[PDB]
């Protein structure tokens, strides 16, 4: 199989690369459409005409050791996509995945508070979300999770862990409750 | 037994691809107080003055530029130069930091020859247009290389060799992308420099220059495409601008006016171009990975004429790019300014002679 | 013409992060230098780093390596500068200069910004009277003054009778204690004849907590 | 870094009077320096850079030598307005300053006027005494102040603080502070603070008791 790596919209994500030996030796980070992404030359760096050019820049400082590491800030969806980092006659090969998380809730009047939560996922892929309510209560979902009426137990942190390709990644939500049902 | 034709014994030459340690040779003065000269002085010989190659009839030989231990060499000289050389007030390097004198120095590189020692030999290519890589069918023996300034820079190549013939195109993968384009042109175009913050570059003949160049990487990339110069795609100051060394400061020049061409796209001017430039006290290492930082400049009249010889391009490519390719200014690594003059040597080893048979 | 405009004095507690500012104006930002200095109260200037903001090139001083930053927003003209990990001596005036003309010296400055670092947050002063001991019996000049004390940050203006007299006034600088609050002391030698009569008051200002108080002495 | 230590710490000089402050740097810096005044209260002002160049809009009477590591700052007809503290500056790459040269007036020996005040009322309705010592109008800026209470000298619980010197008479000004607490100072009542200053023949004590109406 390939590696795979799973990212947070908005974060920053350190893609790794180690030579054989201990130097600083010609590397170059390209993506699937072999676009010039980020590389140096000598102990000179470079960066190609890819989109990620302001957002992606590894640092030196460890060039000497062999390591060769392809930082992306501010992570964006569009950075889904499969990263090869080119080093020695070698071209290992890795997957990133790069999933975003919004909540929306709403409370009413004569009906209490909802809550949606929506997945952005990447072009092509397969995720399961699974959020944890405070108390554990776990609920499935496709691309979004929808609960009708919170209740007063449901304030507090949830997780919700995302699932792809054998691995995961997690999201907290503090829910605050402005309204919840009770029996007159 | 022997019959009409006097039958002549032949002693062939043996040799075998060998690495060892080169000298070299200059025309340093003992008098001149700049540091080439200096260093020249302290650890070359002195020089020809009529050299003489031994041409190798009917030989052919296998070179491979960018696998010449010549350079990996040449580039520990060029290094071991700098040090004594070029002071910086503070190096950073590896979470260390130092500082020191700073002392401003003139700084003209001199020509430096590369040769054999005892017991060994450097063929040489006599064929005019070579790539570097693949059989010469005109090898030759020389006791040293020819004069090869240690021009230290980016993007343009100075004071360099012209190729013989028509331009010249050399990488190690046309195919991969990541790989530097070393160029090598048959007619030099001056780059008159000054301290005021500019460079001049004739605009004609630069123009004439880009499209010998883009008809040779037309050639080399299907004759169908179009091809596209643009200006640096990012990454350091001294990559982005042409940088390079004139007098002991570090000039920073945007290139974008020489990169912004469009060729072979069937569908008022400027007398000459002229380059935004500015020195730098602070600049990165090429030497290792690092940072250093340097004294105020001196005078205000700062004048280097040089010329461009050679280039360093690299291509974008990808999945992508049909119809059409883009060129964009490169370099960084000393080694290809090295082996776009180191291209057409090869040290070997020579050993015990062998008789040759009788065939007819 | 030319000028830097840095911001306002600031408050932080120790482990605190400090960001202040330094609009600049008169000549085009991005091509020259910028440079950072801070001087202890009462204490000899002392260089932090530079940046070319083209290339957003930084040095700094040992002392600060690793604990402070210094950035450029080009488009705004404005420069800032960070220290994390914030302490006690870290407490002084911190300035921003150039130099537009290249002459590799600080030729532009700016008015400055007070960072005062403590563990007490800004609280007024505390004003106790000094009254003279033996009066119109004695000598011929007697010292007064007044007393502020406990408070927190500078400054702190003091002036007599709203602007009148201002002959023998000696208003000595704030001091520092083990307890985090400045405290300094204004006096005044006078006539130990015209006690009897006339009647001094001080005025104090401070600003930080915007605190206005006068104060009356008397050796009645 | 590179340390550059300039001399002396102060120095104090008459009007007309000619003043030599020097610099060195702990390693070669060329002719890269840079000279700054800073009177009180307000931000330094550039003098010198390129270690001999005079500033423009600068007295003549200004300038300084040296290349390397040695320099000096030097002023001829010494002015009223001439009077702060100089700093130099290494300027080549980092931007190390020296260590400060204060140059003061220089006048007359004066003794000091010493007073004394004992806490007064609302300070003791708080719960926290602290006593004050004012030594008046004196020089030079040198001074030893001890606080003995019932004979008892004691030392780390006083805090002083000296005025810059006046602009007219060119004298300085001290003031020192005792803190106690709210019980420690009831339980005596007898305090004092010997004074010795080269001004004065012998120490001068000013003290005070219970108090009276
Ligand atoms: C190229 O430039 C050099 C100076 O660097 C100059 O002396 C020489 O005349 C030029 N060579 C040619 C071929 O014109
Ligand atoms: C090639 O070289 C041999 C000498 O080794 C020479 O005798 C022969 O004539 C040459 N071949 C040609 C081109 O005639
Ligand atoms: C080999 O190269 C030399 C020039 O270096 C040329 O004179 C000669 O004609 C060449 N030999 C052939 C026949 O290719
Ligand atoms: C030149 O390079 C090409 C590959 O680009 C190689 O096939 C050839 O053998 C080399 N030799 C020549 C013809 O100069
Ligand atoms: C190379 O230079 C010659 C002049 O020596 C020129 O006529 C020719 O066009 C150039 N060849 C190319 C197009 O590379
Ligand atoms: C040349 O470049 C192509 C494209 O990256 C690559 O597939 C091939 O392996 C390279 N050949 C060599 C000599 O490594
Ligand atoms: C000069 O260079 C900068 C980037 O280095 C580029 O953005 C700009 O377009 C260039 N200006 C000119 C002269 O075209
Ligand atoms: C390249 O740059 C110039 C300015 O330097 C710009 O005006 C021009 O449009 C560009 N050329 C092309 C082919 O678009
Ligand atoms: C050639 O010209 C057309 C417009 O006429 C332009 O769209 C194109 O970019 C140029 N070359 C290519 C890449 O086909
Ligand atoms: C090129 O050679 C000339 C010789 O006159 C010299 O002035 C110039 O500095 C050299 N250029 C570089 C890049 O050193």
């Amino acid at each position: 199989m390939k590696k795979v790596v799973l990212g947070k919209k908005g974060d920053t994500v350190e893609l790794t690369c180690t030579a054989s030996q201990k130097k600083s030796i010609q590397f170059h980070w390209k993506n699937s459409n072999q676009i010039k992404i980020l590389g140096n030359q000598g102990s000179f760096l470079t960066k190609g005409p890819s989109k990620l050019n302001d957002r992606a820049d590894s640092r030196r400082s460890l060039w000497d050791q062999g390591n060769f590491p392809l930082i992306i800030k501010n992570l964006k969806i569009e950075d889904s996509d499969t990263y090869i980092c080119e080093v020695e006659d070698q071209k290992e090969e890795v997957q990133l995945l790069v999933f975003g998380l919004t909540a929306n809730s709403d409370t009413h009047l004569l009906q209490g508070q909802s809550l949606t939560l929506t997945l952005e996922s990447p072009p092509g892929s397969s995720p399961s979300v699974q959020c944890r309510s405070p108390r554990g209560k776990n609920i499935q979902g496709g691309k979004t999770l929808s609960v009708s009426q919170l209740e007063l137990q449901d304030s507090g942190t949830w997780t919700c862990t995302v699932l792809q390709n054998q691995k995961k990644v997690e999201f907290k939500i503090d829910i605050v409750v402005l309204a919840f049902q009770k029996a007159s | 037994t022997e019959k009409l034709w006097v039958t002549v014994y032949y002693g062939v030459p043996v040799w075998k691809e060998a690495t060892t340690t080169l000298f070299c040779a200059s025309d340093a003065k003992a008098y001149d107080t700049e540091v080439h000269n200096v260093w020249a002085t302290h650890a070359c010989v002195p020089t020809d003055p009529n050299p003489q190659e031994v041409v190798l009839v009917n030989v052919t030989e296998n070179f491979n530029m960018w696998k010449n231990d010549m350079v990996e060499q040449m580039h520990e000289d060029i290094i071991s130069l700098w040090d004594q050389s070029l002071k910086p007030c503070v190096k950073l390097t590896g979470g260390s930091v130092i500082t020191q004198a700073c002392p401003k120095v003139s700084f003209e590189p001199i020509p430096i020859h590369y040769c054999a020692p005892a017991g060994f030999a450097i063929l040489k290519c006599n064929n005019k247009t070579f790539n570097g890589t693949g059989p010469c069918t005109n090898v030759s023996t020389v006791q040293c290389t020819h004069g090869i300034r240690p021009v230290v820079s980016s993007q343009l190549l100075l004071n360099g060799s012209l190729a013989e013939e028509e331009v010249v195109i050399r990488s190690v993968n046309f195919t991969d992308n990541a790989k530097t384009i070393i160029v090598q042109l048959n007619t030099s175009v001056e780059i008159n420099c000054t301290g005021a913050g500019h460079c001049n570059i004739a605009r004609a003949k630069w123009n004439n220059t880009l499209k010998q160049i883009a008809s040779k990487l037309r050639e080399q990339f299907g004759n169908n495409k179009t091809i596209i110069f643009k200006q640096s795609s990012g990454g350091d100051p001294e990559i982005v601008t042409h940088w390079f060394n004139c007098g002991g400061e570090f000039f920073y020049c945007n290139s974008t006016q020489l990169f912004n061409s469009t060729w072979f796209n069937s569908t008022e001017g400027s007398d000459t171009i002229t380059l935004p430039c500015r020195i730098k006290q602070i600049i990165n290492m090429w030497q290792k990975v690092g940072k250093a930082m340097y004294a105020p400049p001196i005078s205000g009249q700062i004048r280097c004429s040089s010329n461009i010889t050679g280039l360093l391009l690299t291509r974008d490519g990808g999945n992508s790019n049909n119809e059409s390719e883009i060129f964009r200014p490169g370099g960084g690594d000393m080694r290809d300014n090295w082996r776009s003059e180191l291209y057409k040597y090869k040290v070997v080893k020579i050993e015990p002679l062998g008789v040759a048979p009788t065939k007819a | 013409e030319v000028q830097l405009v840095q911001s306002g004095a600031e408050v932080k507690k120790p482990g605190a992060t400090v960001k202040i500012s330094c609009k600049a104006s008169g000549y085009t930002f991005s091509d020259f230098y910028m440079y950072w200095v801070r001087q202890a109260p009462g204490k000899g200037l002392e260089w932090m780093g530079l940046i070319d903001p083209e290339d957003a090139d930084t040095m700094y001083a040992e002392k600060f390596r690793g604990r402070v930053t210094i950035t450029a927003d080009t488009s705004t003209d404005t420069g800032y500068l960070e220290l994390s990990s914030l302490r006690s001596e870290d407490t002084a005036v911190y300035y921003c200069a150039a130099d537009p003309w290249e002459l590799n010296a600080f030729n532009v400055w700016g008015q400055g910004t007070l960072v005062s670092v403590s563990s007490a947050s800004t609280k007024g002063p505390s004003v106790f009277p000094l009254a003279p001991s033996s009066k119109s019996t004695s000598g011929g000049t007697a010292a007064l003054g007044c007393l502020v004390k406990d408070y927190f940050p500078e400054p702190v203006t003091v002036s007599w009778n709203s602007g009148a007299l201002t002959s023998g006034v000696h208003t000595f600088p704030a001091v520092l204690q083990s307890s985090g609050l400045y405290s300094l002391s204004s006096v005044v030698t006078v006539p130990s004849s015209s006690l009897g009569t006339q009647t001094y008051i001080c005025n104090v200002n401070h600003k930080p907590s915007n605190t206005k108080v006068d104060k009356k002495v008397e050796p009645k | 870094d590179i340390q550059m230590t300039q001399s002396p710490s102060s120095v104090s000089a008459s009007v007309g009077d000619r003043v030599t402050i020097t610099c060195r740097a702990s390693q070669d810096i060329s002719t890269w320096l840079a000279w700054y005044q800073q009177k009180p209260g307000k931000a330094p002002k550039l003098l010198i850079y390129a270690a001999s160049t005079l500033q423009s809009g600068v007295p003549s009477r200004f300038s300084g030598s040296g290349s390397g590591t040695d320099f000096s700052l030097t002023i001829n007809s010494l002015q009223p307005e001439d009077f702060a503290t100089y700093y130099c500056q290494q300027a080549n790459s980092f931007f190390t300053f020296g260590g400060g040269t204060k140059v003061e007036i220089k006048r007359t020996v004066a003794a000091p006027s010493v007073f004394i005040f004992p806490p007064s009322d609302e300070q003791l309705k708080s719960g926290t005494a602290s006593v004050v010592c004012l030594l008046n109008n004196f020089y030079p800026r040198e001074a030893k102040v001890q606080w003995k209470v019932d004979n008892a000298l004691q030392s780390g619980n006083s805090q002083e603080s000296v005025t810059e010197q006046d602009s007219k008479d060119s004298t300085y000004s001290l003031s020192s502070t005792l803190t106690l607490s709210k019980a420690d100072y009831e339980k005596h009542k007898l305090y004092a603070c010997e004074v010795t200053h080269q001004g004065l023949s012998s120490p001068v004590t000013k003290s005070f008791n219970r108090g009276e109406c």
